[PDB]
């Protein structure tokens, strides 16, 4: 959606 | 990377692949890098030093392979290339080896969030994990120091941070390692970063986040006993990064 630093999905 | 496992970008969605065009038709890989914000990528200065002509580099995000496409990848041009003033290289180390690349798409945009593209977090002022922490490195660099080609599939490995006291021992790198560098190795010197991995990230978890703790910079040989990989200590360059980055 939007950048969330450090998140892997 | 020597050792390690092969992976896909879903596992390192902030890894950026930097290539250079040649007035001949070929594009070759140069170095790795990491996405900090929608428009900025951070890498190492030694990767651009010899040819600081931004217009000839291409940056791809969402890439799991080196010369074959990945669905979801984005291609950008380098709108700005900022190398470090005070960058120096001696018979081994590179000092202030950090660079910033502002990217622009052919449509005038920066990176968009996807399952293969994400930003990595920056540390807070001089805050690092303690030596012993296991961090992961990723990249398309050599798998054996004698090879002359790079793998086609992305790789990742885990290394541990070691103290400056251990790395500055005379039988390691002596005073070639400074407080603005970090050393990471495998206890059994089995895996490590190598040529072609320069500019890419050393990621560790700090206060709950996956943080870019280091940038692959130099090392003597690859996976050599008492020859750790040396990385630029990002937590010490935060003012510099700040003075050059802005907005979304
Ligand atoms: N031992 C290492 N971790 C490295 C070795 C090199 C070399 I040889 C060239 C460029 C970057 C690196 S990192």
């Amino acid at each position: 959606l939007k950048f969330q630093c450090g998140q892997k999905t | 990377i020597i050792g390690g496992e092969f992976t896909t970008i879903e596992n390192q969605p902030w890894f950026a692949a930097i290539y250079r065009r040649h007035r001949g038709g070929s594009v070759t890989y140069v170095c790795g890098g990491s996405l900090m914000s929608p428009c900025w990528v951070i890498s190492a200065t030694h990767c651009f030093i010899d040819y600081p002509k931004k217009e000839d580099y291409i940056v791809y995000l969402g890439r799991s392979r080196l010369n074959s496409n990945t669905q979801g990848e984005m291609k950008f041009e380098v709108e700005n290339l900022i190398l470090h003033k005070d960058y120096s290289a001696d018979t081994l180390a590179h000092h202030n080896d950090i660079a910033l690349l502002k990217i622009r798409s052919k449509e005038g945009r920066c990176a968009q969030p996807s399952r293969t593209i994400q930003t990595i977090c920056l540390p807070s002022m001089y805050n690092d994990p303690q030596f012993g922490t296991s961090c992961e490195i990723t990249g398309f660099g050599k798998e054996a120091s004698t090879d002359y080609l790079y793998p086609e599939q992305l790789k990742m490995t885990v290394v541990k941070l070691i103290s400056h006291r251990e790395c500055q021992q005379p039988h390691y790198y002596g005073s070639e390692v400074t407080t603005k560098m970090l050393c990471a190795a495998d206890p059994q010197w089995k895996t490590d970063s190598c040529q072609g991995d320069s500019g890419g990230p050393l990621v560790c978890s700090l206060q709950g986040r996956m943080t870019l703790t280091g940038i692959v910079s130099w090392g003597r040989g690859c996976a050599l006993k008492d020859k750790p990989g040396v990385y630029t200590r990002v937590s010490h360059f935060l003012p510099w990064i700040r003075s050059h980055t802005k907005e979304e």
